[PDB]
């Protein structure tokens, strides 16, 4: 540990300008990418983020960094390369930097903006079910201090294996923008209104605008962070500014952890 | 008088020099000397993480060492 | 290698470079909408943008060539 | 209203939410505290903690329950306050249950966010 | 405390009426009974129905009263209809605080199997020098 002098008020009193600019980052548009190393180098002290595989599997950044002296792992879903989908090489990148910090007691803090799989014949050829059960054993293993920041999309199983509540995420926040949703509304609306909409093309309705609608409908009422906090999945919905300071006095809540597994030689992780 | 004093090991500063250089180092003295409200917290220590053996040395050594060390 | 290829089959929403200018690595290129976002494609190496052969709606596959620099 | 299909919208209303839960059964239940002269359960945890230290959790928190009508009536919060703050900059754990609510009684969600707070206190010591 | 200490195998056959904190006493599931099992005539309920009705449907039952009703035959009625939905096994069976409701002639089986399966257990608890028990 580095010694750094904490300053005094709650975090809504300590907030800077950097902080601030986090409150406008999100696009307005849900298929607008945002670069995640402007929240990376916002939360960590200094700016300054040694990142690891750089160049490999750019869908997700890993690396370390500080909070208030601390060594922390970050891993991060990418908006700007893949849309942020997990694939097969994304999760044995992070799921062996999740292994690493957790060997050596370090934190990790995970930033999620991730619609779901990368969709592939040859995903599925290249083992995408047993590959991508790295990351999620990973994180399960993991018994550092684990915090979870949701930026926009948290989908479905790629909403389990970033950092969810039961898998043992100890604190998870969420922005405004925040979606969590076992998909998007899309798929959603087609499976859940099928009979209407195959009733409205059996009448000639404008079926188009009726799915419109009820899509419209299903991102107002759910695609939100709204349901996820009403379970308790999420602890907090902040503002964006309030990210760095809660991340680092939740790091300093969680700083001794005691988590009782059962006793085994060693586990059997996805090979 | 056993104590290390500051040395002035060369030049010769008039009072209102030695006044000012010695108010200014005071000023960047380290703080408190020493962090004496520290307190021993044990909870979740890393060696209490490790699995050991039951056969294991490193229970002799490394865990109930570092419990009972003060 | 000098090419700047699809990296996912979408369709070319703008086209962000000219043929004959010059690009740096990071410049933008391309944006492809594919599974529901505007994706950049970005300039791999520093250069001339040359053989242009992108078009707004082209909706190109994975792997094709976007210039080369 | 800022549109909320914006960023800035959408943080204007995280906003709204929030001041939602300071009087969430309204602002004259918080009248007849006072009157009797009693803290808010919220008052009571910014009382005991140092000033500025309350971290909530699951603020947003709304019951599950169909029976006899209460699908109706769903209070912010369900009726207790959970967190963490410092005490003499110690860190501690807390709830505090709100008997504006139903009385204090405790529901699933209730329950489960004391629960929550134990199991927090619990894993950190 | 020490029901929720016991590390042992701990076993509940529910006969009849298990109301309110009682029922929390004597061996619920959260309280980490391994198996719960409860007789047809099991009543799981947080309080018998005359208190339940006597506070949910008060407020109707006080305007029949302001009506001029005879609310002593809208008591009756509202205790049946809640005795008959509401107090009996299938509530917490279906939220799996009973894992198996069973004719009563199946008990002696269900409690040997039952030990038989957690005769070999692993629970595990916080590290404590020793526990605080009320005295
Ligand atoms: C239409 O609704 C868009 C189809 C693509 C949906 C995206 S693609 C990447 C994510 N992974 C998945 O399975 N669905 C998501």
């Amino acid at each position: 540990l580095y010694p750094v002098a904490i300053p005094e008020g709650s975090i809504e009193e300590t907030l800077t300008d950097e902080d601030l600019e986090l409150d406008t980052l999100i696009p307005d548009s849900p298929n607008q990418p945002y670069d995640m190393h402007e929240v990376i180098t916002r939360i960590l002290d200094d700016d300054e983020f040694l990142e690891v595989q750089a160049g490999y599997a750019g869908n997700i950044v890993v690396g370390f960094g500080r909070v208030e002296g601390r060594p922390v792992g970050i891993v991060a879903n990418q908006p700007t390369q893949f849309a942020g989908c997990l694939d097969i090489n994304a999760s044995e990148k992070a799921a062996r930097f999740i292994r690493t910090c957790d060997c050596f007691n370090i934190p990790i803090v995970l930033l999620v903006d991730v619609p779901g799989f990368l969709p592939g014949t040859d995903q599925e050829y290249n083992g995408i079910i047993r590959r991508g059960a790295k990351l999620l054993y990973a994180y399960g293993e993991a018994t550092v201090a684990k915090v979870t920041v949701i930026t926009r999309k948290s989908y479905g199983g790629a909403y389990c294996v970033m950092g969810s509540k039961d898998m043992g995420a100890d604190v998870v926040v969420a922005w405004p923008t925040a979606q969590i949703a076992v998909m998007g509304a899309s798929g959603a609306v087609g499976f859940v209104y099928r009979q209407q909409l195959k009733e409205a093309a059996k009448n000639g309705e404008d079926v188009d605008a009726l799915r419109l609608e009820l899509q419209q409908t299903y991102e107002d009422t759910l695609v939100n962070p709204y349901i996820a906090a009403e379970r308790g999945y999420v602890d907090a919905v902040i503002p964006p500014s309030h990210t760095r300071g809660y991340v680092a006095n939740a790091l300093r809540l969680l700083e001794r952890k005691i988590v009782q597994m059962p006793p085994k030689k060693h586990g059997n992780i996805p090979l | 008088d056993h104590e290390a004093h500051i040395k002035v090991l060369r030049g010769e500063p008039t009072p209102e020099e030695m006044a000012a250089l010695m108010a200014v180092l005071a000023s960047a003295g380290g703080g408190p000397a020493e962090p004496v409200k520290k307190e021993r917290n044990m909870w979740g220590h890393p060696v209490d993480k490790l699995r050991y053996s039951v056969f294991s040395w490193q229970r002799v050594t490394l865990l109930e060492r570092t419990h009972m060390r003060r | 290698g000098d090419a700047v290829t699809a990296p996912m089959q979408g369709t070319v929403v703008k086209v962000a470079v000219e043929e004959g200018q010059e690009v740096s690595a990071g410049d933008l290129v391309v944006v492809l909408e594919a599974m529901k976002m505007e994706n950049p494609v970005t300039a791999h190496k520093d250069g001339t943008i040359t053989g242009l052969a992108v078009e707004a709606g082209a909706a190109i596959t994975q792997g094709t060539v976007i210039a080369e620099i | 209203q800022v549109d909320i299909h914006t960023t800035a919208g959408k943080l204007a209303d995280l906003k709204r939410r929030t001041e939602e839960t300071l009087h969430p059964v309204g602002e004259a239940a918080v009248d007849k505290v006072h009157a009797k002269g009693k803290l808010t359960a919220r008052e009571r945890i910014l009382a005991l903690l140092d000033e500025g230290s309350f971290v909530e959790l699951d603020a947003l928190a709304k019951h599950r329950s169909t029976n006899f009508g209460l699908e109706k009536n769903r209070p912010l919060g369900d009726g207790v306050i959970t967190g963490y703050g410092t005490i003499d900059g110690r860190d501690v754990c807390i709830f505090s249950q709100d008997a504006t609510v139903f009385g204090g009684s405790l529901g699933e969600v209730y329950g489960e966010k004391i629960v929550k707070v134990q199991e927090l206190a619990i894993k950190t010591g």
